[PDB]
């Protein structure tokens, strides 16, 4: 319809732009502890996945917690402590949330150069209408 | 449903609650 | 004579037909690229072009030959 | 008459497009007051109603925030480019169409 | 009879709008994995065919995935991850998708300054008399 | 056909016509002037 | 239907300079001892409000 | 009923004018509601009435020139 | 003289959106001035007295400055840019009447 | 009455006392 640019182009943008605050989030909480109701915090990443209206947008369907185990601490005198005296800890890897948010920040501004180049397209082309 | 459409109710409130109660 | 008679329905109808195109496009609806609206305009511009143009000639040539003198 | 319905749609169409605007000011300008919800227009059913004041309804929500509001810039920067351009092609019709309607009578 | 430039220079511009869209989607989803059923995402390019109906405008035949090798990532804490805990990555190359925008954009309006002066000349063989 | 085609053919037509109406006049303008004089 | 939209932005603008003049008042006083008469400097923040006349620009209500 | 029909469509033209006229000497003193594309739309359907009515009066001031010019 | 004032309404906008362009233009130029007050005029109620020797009013300030200059910079701006778009609105709804006014007469 | 609307007459002087006598 040469208007679904907008559309992926917004779709994208809204993409990165969760990733980057579930990664944001994850760095806030990287050395949390007992959240509510007592459970251990435990990170979060997000899925990608392509609308087959063939070529379509991007969008996001659910945020998975990581299945990697969590960091086990000894220290008895925190009333979490397991029968072993354990504390759990989140897992957050920092190197790849900071890999995370370069890869985001890159890919929202590709995407807004490109919105820019068709917005002009699209303004040039209805001089032609009359 | 899906983000960015139209509703005609609105969300209810946002909140944080730092304990449970 | 009715050649001239067909050929304005025509123009009028394809002209007809941009116009209905045109509203379902604005409409909000994915049936059209932007492309196809612009171009069926411009030929209906230039139909309709051609037809004034047409009759103009013609009524100018109605107008020569009433003008005679027997 | 005659020459009223012959222009009727893309005026409304205009009038929508410019009513939508005008909306999406509205929820961009508010964007840091919490509490307040996103709003908009569905265009096509509104055009088609008025072509056979003005409702409106609630966005759905992107991502939750403490404060309460509830409007995302880059959604709000896309519809404000779409809804411009729509206006923009609206209106290079109208007056291609009044052109037309004028050089006619020569 | 000069009208069919019109014909030719649409079809150009459809063409165009189609190689721009599955660049832009490329693009979009250059970084997405995990489609629909499971499938990862694949590049897809477009061809352009000639519309012989001896010379005549552009058209585009189908939509094709590239064959090029489809990359890996090692990352075994993730559901996805095969029997070598490996995640499929698209081959998505971000430089050729920017250089197909940047000619499909200028190639575009090539098309709609040709449209507009054949146009402008058409209105001169109308004014002629 | 070809617009220029149509066009060449509608000036042909049209100055083919101020012709034929051109001769015509004359002609009975002649015949009558004839008639007129004794 | 469409002069609204300079108000609208006026005041958005408007809105978000005192909100910028407030931060940079707390920014310069961050360490103020006293004020003149004598009360310690205490934190100011505006507040919000939207405008409508139904939806339109934002509001300052009060600091 | 041939002078009445004229006077009919001369009413409607001039209608539209004013029309035309008093939406827009509104709009200029900053009464809400009314559209800048609105107004401007409405001015041009006036000015197309207009040359429409002067096409009109002259084909027929032509016609009526033509028909009672000749000699009987 | 009933088309002086047909055309005299139109006229008078035009020339009220011409001062109160100069004003702005002159609280835009010593707005760096200390002492000095923000000056504008009420442009409907302006232009009723003169259907029906310019009187200005002192602006609003909206925050305080030891400077003693209340001349703001974004409402000033914005108002300039509203009056310049609706100067130029006059002027093309002014020559839209005078060719149609003057195209009869062909 | 609401900042940017236009009024009879002027503002008062704006002063900043370091001391309050």
């Amino acid at each position: 319809a040469l208007l679904n640019i907008f559309d992926i182009a917004g779709s994208a943008l809204a993409a990165q732009s969760k990733r980057l605050n579930v990664a944001a989030s994850n760095l806030a909480n990287a050395d949390s502890v007992t959240g509510p109701d007592g459970q251990p915090y435990r990170a979060k990443q997000v899925v990608f996945q392509v609308d087959a209206a063939a070529t379509g947008g991007v969008k996001v369907a659910s945020v998975i917690e990581s299945q990697a185990p969590e960091k086990l601490v000894y220290e008895p005198g925190n009333p979490l402590a397991d029968a072993n005296g354990y504390v759990k800890m989140p897992n957050v890897d920092v190197v790849g949330e900071m890999v995370n948010t370069m890869s985001a920040s890159r890919s929202y501004q590709a995407n807004i150069e490109v919105l820019n180049t068709v917005k002009s397209m699209m303004l040039k082309t209805l001089t032609l209408g009359q | 449903g899906v983000p960015g459409a139209l509703s005609n109710q609105p969300a209810p409130p946002n909140e944080a609650p730092i304990a449970t109660p | 004579a009715g050649q001239l008679h067909a050929a304005l329905d025509r123009i009028s109808d394809r002209q007809a037909a941009a116009r209905v195109q045109a509203e379902k496009f604005t409409l909000g609806e994915p049936g059209i690229a932007l492309n196809d609206v612009m171009a069926d305009m411009q030929k209906a511009s230039v139909s309709m072009q051609m037809g004034i143009q047409v009759r103009n000639k013609l009524v100018a040539a109605y107008q020569e030959v009433m003008s005679m003198q027997v | 008459d005659r020459l009223d319905a012959a222009l009727r749609f893309q005026q409304e169409a205009l009038n929508l497009r410019a009513q939508r605007q005008e909306i999406l000011a509205a929820n961009i300008a508010n964007a840091d007051t919490p509490g307040y919800q996103a709003r908009d227009i569905d265009f096509a059913s509104e055009l088609k109603k008025v072509m056979v004041a003005v409702d409106l309804l609630y966005r759905v929500p992107d991502q939750p925030s403490l404060d309460g509001n509830t409007v995302d810039m880059d959604r709000e920067r896309t519809q404000f480019a779409d809804n411009s351009l729509k206006y923009q092609m609206g209106l290079t019709v109208l007056g291609s169409q009044l052109k037309g309607m004028m050089n006619v009578l020569q």
